[PDB]
């Protein structure tokens, strides 16, 4: 999944992949799996100050 | 299972999904085993005919 | 109609299976007659009677 | 075996025609692949 616009961050592309294409391409009759490679997984980081 | 029909279905779906992707994102194929299958089948059929 | 990011459409129904079933029958109706004709030709040893 | 088939040769010809049609169909409707499953 390439982006020739410098617009959609890597996290947006990986979220698109995970939550749209992993489900679209899996309904095919005999597709065992659709694995995701690269990209960034969004995370909610709470950094605590000691 | 068979790989050629699965690749055909995957390509058909990825083609009919190009309109639902956001503006600027493209899907570029990297590895495709259907090319080797087609080449081998064509070569063997031509050899039989010859 | 335009599709929102992360939305897809598909079609289905009974029409799906008929197109298959009917097709298959159009393959076995001729064959049957064939295996019947060769029974009849063997029976009278002439094409006219069959 | 041989001469017993030349006597009734129309049956043999019709069987060969049916076999050729069936085989052509099976050929045009067969799966394809590159190499068998060696795993």
């Amino acid at each position: 999944l390439v982006d020739r616009s410098g617009k959609h961050d890597l996290a947006d592309l990986r979220s698109l992949q995970d939550w749209f294409l992993k489900y679209e391409l899996k309904t095919i009759p005999d597709v065992a799996e659709v694995a995701s490679v690269g990209g960034v997984v969004k995370e909610y980081q709470v950094v605590i100050d000691p | 299972k068979n790989a050629r029909e699965v690749i055909a279905a995957v390509k058909d779906k990825l083609e009919t999904l190009k309109s639902s992707l956001p503006e600027g994102v493209e899907i570029v194929t990297t590895y495709d085993r259907s090319q080797l299958i087609d080449r081998a089948i064509d070569n063997l059929s031509g050899k039989l005919l010859e | 109609v335009q599709l929102k990011p992360g939305t897809s459409v598909a079609f289905s129904g009974q029409f799906e299976l008929l197109e298959r079933a009917n097709h298959k029958l159009k393959l076995m109706v001729p064959m049957t007659l064939m295996i019947i004709f060769v029974l009849l030709y063997l029976a009278f040893r002439r094409v006219g009677e069959a | 075996i041989i001469r017993r088939s030349v006597a009734n040769r129309f049956l043999v010809l019709m069987g060969a025609l049916f076999l050729s049609i069936w085989g052509t169909w099976t050929i045009i409707n067969t799966p394809v692949d590159a190499l068998p499953d060696l795993s």
